[PDB]
């Protein structure tokens, strides 16, 4: 989709799907910092 | 159970509390499970919305394995964040989360107890709720550290999202100038507060407030998502680098939510 695409333009970082599970486990806990 | 999540006490209290000003903004969602918390993400009127649930803020909180996935809707009408709707369960007294199995086969069985039994026999008191994972799910979430940060108290978000466009046709900007004064217009309105570096209404604390910056938000949403949020105030942090550059309105409390708006590209 174009959102996705504007969000990873963004700096969006992906969880989940094309990812290994140790990535995604990375990613949420920038999520969460960059969150708080 | 292998995954554990439980409010009780104090942490549940803090739990409805940060769900009280979402009244049902966040009932249809994505909850997002790991050894950090609970991430439930949503859109709001197309904007990215985000509400983080540290693993700290919770009675008890345990996980292991892969992180995982749900949807926060059972049915149409019910939600696994239903219980913390505001008054929906008046004698609520304990909620509880435990996933069970292996990815990507794990299921979310949600037992609630309210001030109509002791302790958490299970089998006692209760409603219970029960949902698989999702074997396969995708989340773009933001990252990395803002260019700058501008702490704003209640009436001054408000000034702002008072002052934001709401159409194609009117364009708003953001803009740190010089002196550290920060202003939000468009064409028929501006509002302007006065930077400074955190070490009197038109002073906002900040960081790297000598960071100027002109930047010019889309077709701009900020205002209906953020009143639909119902945000008190909040935190404007501003991703300048990026090829696309965003701001974050995180709102300011103790597990508040935020909103991620894009900002037209520069260059």
């Amino acid at each position: 989709d174009d959102v996705a695409a504007r969000l990873r333009a963004a700096g969006f970082g992906a969880v989940g799907a094309g990812a290994t599970a140790e990535e995604t486990r990375r990613m949420l806990h920038r999520a969460f910092d960059t969150l708080a | 159970a292998p995954c554990q999540v439980v409010l009780q006490g104090a942490e549940l209290n803090g739990i409805l509390q940060a769900f009280a000003p979402l009244r049902t903004s966040l009932l249809d969602s994505l909850l997002v499970m790991g050894d950090r918390g609970i991430l439930i993400h949503n859109t709001i009127f197309g904007e990215q919305v985000f509400l983080p649930l540290e693993h700290s803020q919770f009675s008890r909180y345990r996980w292991r394995g892969p992180t995982a996935a749900f949807l926060s809707l059972v049915d149409q009408k019910r939600s696994l964040l239903s219980v913390f709707r505001a008054n929906q369960y008046p004698d609520l007294r304990r909620v509880e989360l435990a996933i069970t199995g292996q990815a990507p086969f794990r299921t979310l069985v949600q037992r609630i107890w309210t001030t109509t039994s002791d302790g958490e026999a299970v089998e006692l008191a209760s409603e219970t709720l029960m949902k698989r994972e999702l074997t396969s799910f995708v989340v773009l979430v933001p990252q990395g550290t803002p260019d700058v940060q501008l702490r704003l108290t209640r009436p001054q978000l408000t000034k702002v999202l008072n002052a934001t466009g709401a159409d194609s046709a009117t364009p708003t900007t953001f803009e740190l100038g010089v002196n550290g004064k920060f202003s939000v217009f468009t064409t028929s309105t501006c509002v302007t507060f006065a930077a400074r570096e955190e070490g009197n209404a038109k002073t906002v604390y900040g960081e790297n407030t000598h960071r100027t910056f002109s930047v010019v938000v889309d077709d701009c949403s900020m205002r209906a998502v953020l009143r639909r949020l119902q945000v008190g105030g909040g935190t404007l942090k501003f991703f300048l680098t990026t090829p696309v550059p965003s701001l974050c309105v995180t709102a300011t409390g103790p597990n508040a939510v935020s909103a991620v708006f894009l900002l037209k590209p520069q260059k």
